[PDB]
């Protein structure tokens, strides 16, 4: 119905700058306060900045007032966050929400995630996991990978059930990950199991699929 | 510059069946300007309620809303597993502030691991590259240990271990535990073995691969 | 020859709303700007600065703009008018006048429909800020204890205002038409015996029932002027509680918003039928100067 998509995420040096945009649909974009909202992995929410109806006062935490920037296109539906100067703490995923007459937030976007970081950026490598009972378990290994995060998916979403996907563990400045499904003996291996993994970063994907050892 | 809003409780235990109610205390007085949010696992937030008591539309009337001045309360009747995070904010001044969130922590009859092992890729071999994979899956209580023994001998060192969050359909728990070596260190020897412990068995779960 | 066509509106299909050619084109235009003196005094909505500063203004200009669009309807209506208000220039065309009046009432109600049809929207925009008032009005952090001062400070503003505009005089005016147009109208039926020709009757008695339409216009505006000054002054005479609950205060609010917008509407809407029916009032007796000319 209303619909916030933001701009691709990415990974940034310590002092480089980033513009992020959101479009919006679904909506009359000038009868609405709009704002952004960050949430650094498994922590709290917090409000960066907003705009009003034509952009002419734009508010923000004070912390971020300096580098920060927020702006609206009415003509065209978009909303923009333009920051400067970044640092390590600024590294969250950045949510577009539609702002209430009171100060509440309706609508979100999916995020996008920015990574402050002075690591290199790495493509992941997948392995397959099968191997050597009336259900059968077998598993995916994305290894040495940055920045986070990575999409993963089983049969591009046929296989929704069985699927347990781990959190990632850091090393070295790379992370691994690892993702389990448990299928029908009877499926596999008469029908193929394949192993969608997508890493927005590097703008790969691979598609690894299980084959029996 | 400053309004504080608590949710002193980061996790809350209950059942499925349950009505809970989850606090936020805000630091002065803010009327009626609290809303709630849900946030389940990988997932933008949602809205649930504004004004401390108003539903959106389409939000279900199993959740309601409570308080006024400091103390607010979100209630949600007919727990459901999918259920996990819940977000206070306060629009009454600048700059908006969020609760520090609530999940649930959803109690279940125990449930034992199912232990898979996984011998290194081909692929990594040639990388290389060995790593050993042990998935640890759908298991209950939430505490669980795992050992490596590589041919009949514990092995600590160079393992890694992940952890999921509870299980949004059955509230079970995950673990992932991954050996890594060197392919030399690894093709020295022929038996490896994941063995779980958990309070479901005295015996360990043992999942053993041989190199043939 | 009638030169301004203004003193047509238009309802909603359920009646709530009226349209009018003149800016503000609604009421509800002057209850915003109104509202806008009420977040003065209350800083917790201030926002509703923002609010009226674009949103109620875009709604003025696309209510504005959405009334030209029926501009050439609007002339369509005025040259039929014309016709048959003027009989040299009905002579001009040979068209039953019965046709011709058909066609007057065809294009009126198409340009009166045009009216109401392209402000759609913006009606839809004023229920929908009247919707975003009263959230923001949530946001007041009295629940039962809110202060009734702005309100009866407000209402001590109007009563003065109420002063200035001449009631009296609207009243005595329309009591003087009315009395004497309904006379010309029993004249014309009396004395049509000793008229040959009913061409320039035809258009006297044209120009005589558009005269009750703006007549009819203007009782109903002076009905309702009246019934704003009464009603804000029997809240002026009343019980004045000081405190009150937020749900009431909201209520108050757009109570006296609403009695002085309509206030404020009346006070447009009379002045220009005023002018409409006193020239409505020349052409009508230059008629009847060419009738009785005709009479030998």
């Amino acid at each position: 119905e209303v619909k916030l998509v933001e701009s691709e995420g990415g990974l940034v040096q310590p002092g480089s700058s980033m513009k992020f945009s959101c479009t919006a649909s679904g909506f009359t974009f000038s009868d609405y306060y709009m704002a952004w909202v960050r949430q650094v992995p498994g922590k709290g929410l917090e409000w960066v900045a907003n705009i009003n109806y034509d952009g002419s006062t734009p508010d923000y935490l004070d912390s971020l007032k300096s580098r920060f920037i927020i702006s609206r296109d009415n003509a065209k539906n978009i909303l923009y966050l333009q920051m400067s100067s970044l640092k390590s703490e600024d590294t969250a995923t950045y949510y577009c929400a539609r702002e209430t007459v009171v100060g509440s937030f309706d609508y979100w976007g999916q995020g996008t995630t920015l990574t402050v970081s002075s690591a290199k950026t790495t493509a992941p490598s997948v392995y397959p996991l099968a191997p050597v009972g009336s259900s059968v378990t077998l598993g995916c290994l994305v290894k040495g990978y940055f920045p986070e995060p990575v999409t993963l998916t089983w049969n591009s979403g046929s296989l929704s059930s069985g699927v347990h996907t781990f959190p990632a563990v850091l090393q070295s400045d790379l992370y691994t990950l690892s993702s389990s499904v448990t299928v029908t003996s009877s499926t596999w291996p008469s029908q193929s199991i394949t192993c969608n993994v997508a890493h927005p970063a590097s703008s790969t994907k691979v598609d690894k699929k299980i084959e029996p050892r | 510059g400053d309004i504080v809003m608590t949710q002193s409780q980061k996790f809350m235990s209950t059942s499925v069946g349950d009505r809970v109610s989850v606090t936020c205390k805000a630091s002065q007085n803010v009327g009626t300007n609290v809303a709630w949010y849900q946030q389940k696992p990988g997932q933008s937030p949602k809205a649930l309620i504004y004004s401390a008591s108003y539903r959106y539309s389409g939000v279900p009337d199993r959740f309601t809303g409570s308080g006024s001045g400091t103390d607010f309360t979100l209630t949600i009747n007919n727990v459901q597993s999918e259920d996990l995070a819940y977000f206070c904010q306060q629009y009454n001044s600048y700059p908006y502030t969020f609760g520090g969130g609530t999940k649930l922590e959803i109690k279940r009859a125990d449930a034992a691991p199912t232990v898979s092992i996984f011998p290194p890729s081909s692929e990594q071999l040639t990388s290389g590259g060995a790593s050993v994979v042990c998935f640890l899956n759908n298991f209950y209580p939430k505490d669980i240990n795992v050992k490596w023994k590589i041919d009949g001998s514990e092995r600590q060192n160079g393992v890694l271990n992940s952890w999921t969050d509870q299980d949004s359909k059955d509230s079970t728990y995950s673990m992932s535990s991954t050996l890594t070596l060197t392919k030399d260190e690894y093709e020295r020897h022929n038996s490896y073995t994941c063995e779980a412990t958990h309070k479901t068995s005295t015996s360990p779960i043992v999942k053993s691969f041989n190199r043939n | 020859t009638t030169d301004n066509i203004d003193y047509f509106d238009i309802s909603d299909e359920s009646n709530y709303y009226l349209i009018s050619q003149l800016r503000p084109h609604f009421s509800n235009i002057y209850f915003f700007d109104e509202f806008k003196r009420y977040a003065s005094y209350h800083t917790e909505i201030k926002r509703y600065e923002d609010i009226h500063k674009t949103k109620v203004n875009s709604l003025l200009n696309e209510a504005s703009r959405a009334i030209g669009i029926c501009n050439r309807a609007k002339n369509t209506v005025k040259g039929l008018i014309n016709i048959l208000e003027n009989p040299q220039k009905f002579k001009t065309q040979r068209e039953s006048y019965d046709v011709k009046l058909r066609q007057y009432e065809e294009k009126k109600e198409a340009f009166r429909g045009c009216l109401l049809n392209k402000n759609r929207k913006n009606l839809d925009q004023i229920k929908k800020i009247n919707n975003e008032i009263r959230d923001l009005l949530e946001k007041l952090k009295c629940s039962q204890d809110c202060q009734t001062n702005v309100y009866f400070d407000m209402i001590k503003i109007y009563l003065v205002d109420f002063k200035k505009m001449p009631y009296e005089n609207y009243d005595t005016f329309i009591k003087q038409y009315k009395n004497s147009y309904l006379s010309g109208v029993d004249m014309i039926r009396k004395i049509e015996k000793q008229i040959d020709n009913p061409v320039t009757i035809n258009a006297i008695k044209f120009t005589q029932k558009e005269m009750g339409y703006i007549i009819d216009r203007f009782e109903y505006h002076l009905q309702k002027v009246k019934h704003s000054i009464d009603q804000v002054t029997a809240l002026s005479d009343g019980v004045k509680p000081k405190q009150v609950t937020k749900n009431r205060l909201k209520e108050y609010y757009f109570n006296i918003g609403n009695y002085y917008s309509i206030f404020k509407f009346g006070k447009d809407s009379l002045n220009m039928l005023n002018k409409a029916l006193i020239h409505k009032e020349k052409i009508v007796h230059n008629l009847l100067g060419e009738l009785f000319g005709h009479l030998e």
